[PDB]
């Protein structure tokens, strides 16, 4: 029974060992020969507003037009990009709310917050409203990200620092996955569906599989809490925001880190991390109403999105690529193209 | 106790058993997706007024 | 330049704005208040006289008070204590019996300065329920306030005792030029705590609204 | 379930004053917009009035305008039509519709039942030229409309509605915006075309399909049916 | 017919005060302005309420400099008709609007204070614009009967462009020029000594709140009755005499008239010190 802390200690001599034998160069140095993207001049074309409170959560519908925003005013909205139009406002139970989701097939959408539950909407009614179609309980922590697998399956992150995967046919955890220390701060599913990263606040990231239920690979290297994850397009990489003012990129098959984009003017945390369609560019929303965009291959920042009088809280990227949604905490959402 | 340090231990054993490829290799294929896919990308490069959704 | 069915989306779109303003307008006029405690430390007592989060809803003199309790989240504080930021005011709830605790004064004079000397709260009023102020007597009686704060010299009574424990929680308080604590001392089957309760959110908004209109 | 249930229909003489009522039961009707919309005894169908959700818009169509007047009641979820100097010309089978419009939505998706009123004794027309077509059960069968405007808005949407009326029931809808397929209908139906001339296809048709096909169009207010084109056999 | 003695004037003439007042005028009502359009986010209806004072004070700053010049001519008036009618009727709009917006920001913060509870707190900026084209609508309408002709006497050939100079009789003028000083002060001291007992009663002068409060709702009454008097005054001692004396002699006046013009220099040196006693007070 003494084997702890000593065989545990060795595995992870052993594994630091083989990461530094797979590691011969880097991202830098192979990139060093590619031309740089240049100036990148976005500015807004729809300000979005209604919300009378802070703005928490954001997400694009898979037709690249309709999206929806969730507030601490309990209201979630669904707007029409292209027309500024309102076409439904949902009415919350509890106005604590801070996540939401969209469904793929546009059916339904997802909401939850501090009262530890996820309530699942319909909006397409034959009576002509919107009514919660399901509400699921189990977690005993306040959650934080819910994402649709196709239109009955939802992946759920909470305060509890366990992921669960849900059956909104029958409202029982179909899957728990545990391992987190800390707090699970936002999750990312790849694009075939198969796995997933969780970001916790014990400066760690772990890979699931969800049809075994088991952690695959654990990436370490930031120094805070990890608030903002996201997958490469490609699906072998992702990366990671945090609080100590850094953006990291973590690579699935090297099992290794590959760069990190800072810089020495930014002393804020990091509050949400998207992509662009082709994965050259990196959105980073930070806490001082700023946005930065990142050359994702040579770290060097190029273009601020600047025009929000409060802290950016959400942000995310079309599926056709042409616009990108910041949302902030002065109850505005903002698209750039 | 006990249980947490076993389950623990066969995580790591499960965890120090994957392959792992070169990081060249790795940074050769995202490199590769990033140019092939470059003409789809139109925050890259600013698409003209006439195909803009958002014109506004 | 619109065609027929989209000039009734904006018809519904202004409609549902009109809705949303309304809602607006009825939610800003209630007063909001974050309690906070040690944990039986008399919360539930003073939820009385009046999972994860705990709404409890009345009314007084025609003015709706909406007072959130967390109690069932054993979480990160620093992750979601931004959320409420803007509330009227926090209660804490302190017991005076727990200065024996076989301790357990320390734990809420710690959990005070941590709350009062918040990055968020740095102009939010705190208001002090320092309760069980009936088993306080019998306490000091039986045994001596030595045992906590060891630097006390003074008396064993309910005048040296008591209004010693409220400047120790208020001497920890740093912004003392734009928070103001208010500190009472729990009834028994007494209305007197609403109407505590009362008088500092009529003060902070009054102060609010000289802040607002640019005095 | 949904239900609109309509009443007030009888023998009116010449000159006289009339009042129809729609009661609706089973969904909101407080954001529903409402269409009454006429049908004469052996005729196609005729649009006659249209209230809003929130009544800030009502359109009346042109041959009525002054003579009927529409309203509705939310909290009680009644539509009346209120008829006066009514003349010979106006004996006919009422239908209660409804319409709610957001992006997305499917208008004029379900339809009343009816009542009989009989009285005793710009502009875009959309052409049906064809009017009873023999079909068997296996085959498949076209449907042709024609416009005179082009039905294409800059939006890129074309505002064009397949409509069928079985015989002895009222109609249902089939197909709204030229290609899209109204919850509940087979996926035997098909429509398409282009601006000026659009096409209902049936394809392995079999039986309870044989009616009336009207097509219809929703770029200016003033909503024109067809002729209608009736399946035998 | 009256003995029109803003003629007949000794060098009492002060040009330069009416100018001093042009200079410094202009520049408060354009500082504020500059942050008021520019560097301002927050509107909220005291904001709002302000503005409204801050573009009274503009007009009349642009109503002053063509002003002091006819004193320094002594009895001619080198133009003509139309700009008279222009700069009389902005003269009496910027005096109407800057007592009408003084009394409405008094009202304001007396009801923020003494009913801080009350709907009217909390109202959106577009009610705010409403009340102030309302406000704005019922000053032009108080005095449009003064734009209709053109009443220059003919003592001057036809150079005397004078107002008020109705000298015997009471006319449609006074009444204005009595009331809408009489009624805004008494409302100005009523909510001023209700927001001081208020905010001290209740055991609130400490903290600095008070100390930062009442002093200047003090300066900002003072400051009413230090403008606002001399010109009351002088028309109650002239109307006085007017009834006692009778309408006879009246060439006794002259020795008195010219403090009438000096109380409207007082009258318009409300526009310097506003926007100092009000756009200065707000930290934020
Ligand atoms: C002497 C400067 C302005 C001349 C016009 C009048 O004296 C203005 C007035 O009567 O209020």
């Amino acid at each position: 029974l003494d084997q702890l802390r000593q065989e545990a200690e060795q595995l992870k001599n052993q594994i630091r060992d083989a990461r530094k034998a797979c590691a011969d160069a880097t991202l830098s140095q192979i990139t060093n020969n590619i031309d740089p993207v240049g100036r990148i001049q976005m500015r807004t074309r729809r300000t979005l507003r209604g919300h009378l409170a802070k703005i928490y959560a954001m997400h694009w519908g898979t037709d690249s037009r309709l999206l929806v925003s969730a507030s601490q005013d309990g209201k979630l909205i669904i707007w029409d990009s292209y027309t500024t139009n309102k076409v439904h406002a949902i009415p919350l139970r509890s106005s604590w709310v801070m996540t939401c989701a969209y469904a793929p097939s546009g059916n339904y959408v997802a909401c939850g917050g501090l009262d530890n539950i996820c309530s699942i909407y319909n909006l397409k009614t034959r009576e002509g409203n919107v009514r919660v179609s399901r509400e699921l309980a189990g977690h005993t922590g306040y959650l934080s990200c819910c994402r649709f697998l196709d239109d009955n399956q939802i992946v759920t992150s909470s305060g509890d620092t366990t992921c669960a995967l849900w059956d909104i046919e029958t409202g029982q955890q179909t899957t728990t996955f545990t391992g987190h220390t800390g707090d699970v701060m936002s999750l990312s599913l790849a694009p075939d569906t198969r796995l997933f990263v969780s970001g916790a606040c014990d400066a760690s990231a772990k890979l699931w599989d969800v049809r075994e239920g088991m952690c695959r690979q654990t990436f370490t290297g930031h120094e805070s809490d990890i608030n903002a994850i996201c997958f490469f397009p490609n699906g072998n990489a992702f990366a990671t925001g945090s609080d100590d003012a850094t953006c990291r990129l973590f690579d699935l098959r090297a099992d290794q880190e590959l760069m990190t984009y800072s810089h020495d003017n930014i002393i804020c945390g990091i509050t949400s991390v998207s992509f662009s369609k082709s994965g050259r560019l990196l959105l980073a929303g930070y806490d001082d109403f700023n946005c930065n965009v990142w050359d994702a291959l040579k770290a060097d920042r190029a273009g601020v999105l600047a025009g929000h009088d409060n802290r950016v809280s959400c942000l995310g990227v079309t599926d056709d690529g042409m616009a990108v949604a910041t949302g902030s905490w002065d109850s505005f959402l903002k698209i750039w193209n | 106790s006990i249980a947490q340090a076993r389950k623990l231990v066969e995580q790591l054993k499960m965890e120090a058993n994957i392959d792992r490829i070169k990081v060249s290799k790795a940074a050769a294929d995202l490199m590769a997706y990033c140019e092939a896919h470059a003409k789809e990308d139109p925050l890259l490069t600013p698409v003209p007024a006439s195909e803009n959704p958002f014109r506004e | 330049t619109l065609s027929a069915e989209d000039k009734a989306a904006v018809e519904r779109s202004k409609m549902i704005d009109r809705n949303l303003r309304e809602d607006g307008e009825k939610a800003a006029r209630e007063v909001k208040l974050l309690l906070l405690g040690a944990g039986e430390s008399g919360k539930s007592t003073i939820v009385k006289q009046m999972t994860g989060i705990v709404e409890t809803h009345f009314t007084f003199k025609d003015l709706h008070f909406k007072m959130f309790d967390v109690g069932a989240q054993r979480s990160e504080r620093k992750k979601w204590i931004h959320c409420f930021e803007g509330v009227t005011a926090i209660i804490f709830c302190v017991a005076l019996s727990d200065y024996d605790l076989v301790n357990r004064m320390h734990e809420s004079m710690k959990l005070f300065d941590s709350i009062c000397n918040n990055k968020w709260f740095t102009d939010t009023s705190i208001i002090l329920f320092l309760n069980k102020k009936d088993l306080f007597e019998e306490k000091i009686k039986k045994s001596p306030l030595t045992i906590c704060y060891p630097e006390y010299a003074g008396s064993n009574t309910y005048e040296e005792a008591a209004a010693y424990i409220q400047c120790q929680f208020e001497d920890l308080n740093k912004r003392k030029d734009t928070k103001e604590i208010y500190t009472h001392f729990t009834c028994s089957t007494d209305t007197k705590n609403v109407q505590f309760v009362f008088d500092a959110v009529t003060d902070v908004i009054i102060k609010n609204n000289l802040k607002d209109c640019g005095l | 379930d949904v239900q609109l249930v309509e009443s007030g229909g009888g023998l009116v003489q010449p000159g006289g004053s009339r009042k129809l009522s729609c009661s609706a039961s089973g969904f909101a009707f407080s954001s529903f917009g409402m269409h009454w919309v006429r049908q004469a005894p052996e005729k196609g169908l005729e649009w006659v009035a249209y209230i809003s959700s929130g009544s800030g818009t009502i359109y009346y169509a042109d041959t009525v305008k002054g003579r009927f007047t529409i309203s509705r009641d939310d909290p009680k979820n009644t539509l009346f039509l209120q008829m006066t100097s009514l003349r010979s010309e106006d004996t006919a089978m009422y239908y209660c519709v409804r319409s709610i419009y957001y992006y997305g939505s499917s208008p004029f998706d379900f339809w009343g039942q009816g009542t009989t009123l009989t009285v005793s004794s710009s502009d875009i027309v959309m052409t049906q030229a064809t009017s009873s077509v023999p079909v068997t059960p296996g085959e498949s069968v076209s449907i042709s409309c024609r416009s005179s405007k082009s039905l294409l808005h800059s939006n890129g949407n074309t505002y064009l509605y397949w409509f069928l009326q079985r015989p002895g029931q009222s109609p249902q809808l089939l197909i709204y915006r030229m290609s899209n397929l109204a919850s509940g209908v087979p996926d035997r139906f098909s429509g398409s075309g282009s601006g000026t001339a659009f096409t209902l296809t049936i394809s392995r048709l079999e039986a309870e399909d044989v009616g009336v096909y009207y097509c219809m169009q929703h770029l200016e207010y003033p909503l024109t049916f067809g002729a209608g084109t009736k399946l035998e056999l | 017919n009256c003995c029109v003695f803003r003629d007949d004037f000794i060098a009492k003439v002060l040009p330069p005060v009416l100018g001093l007042e042009f200079i410094f005028g202009l520049l408060g009502n354009g500082l504020a302005l500059w942050i008021f359009c520019f560097h301002l986010k927050s509107w909220k209806s005291s904001r709002i309420f302000l503005f409204n004072l801050a573009v009274a004070d503009f007009l009349l700053i642009i109503c002053l400099p063509f002003v002091m010049d006819y004193y320094v001519r002594r009895s001619d008036w080198k133009f003509g008709d139309i700009p008279c009618r222009l700069v009389l009727f902005m003269f009496a709009m910027n005096r109407q609007g800057s007592i009408i917006f003084l009394t409405v920001v008094a009202v304001d913060r007396y009801f923020r204070v003494v009913h801080p509870h009350h709907a009217l707190n909390k109202i959106s900026n577009w009610t705010a614009a409403i009340i102030s084209c309302l406000l704005w609508g019922i000053t032009v309408g108080l005095t449009v009967h003064l734009l209709k002709k053109k009443l220059l006497i003919q003592n001057g050939t036809a150079n005397v462009c004078i107002s008020f100079s109705i000298c015997h009789t009471f006319r449609w003028h006074e009444a204005m020029f009595l009331l809408e000083f009489f009624l805004p002060l008494g409302i100005i001291l009523f909510c001023s000594a209700r927001i001081i007992w208020s905010l001290r009663q209740r055991q609130m002068d400490r903290h600095a709140k008070i100390k930062r409060a009442i002093t200047f709702i003090m300066v900002v009454a003072i400051v009413f009755v230090i403008c606002f008097l001399p010109s009351v005054v002088v028309r109650i001692h002239i109307f006085w005499l007017l009834h006692t004396s009778g309408t006879q002699n009246c060439e006794v006046y002259r020795s008195v008239d010219l403090a009438f013009f000096i109380t409207l220099s007082f009258t318009y040196m409300n526009s310097m010190l506003d926007p100092v006693v009000y756009y200065f007070s707000s930290p934020s």
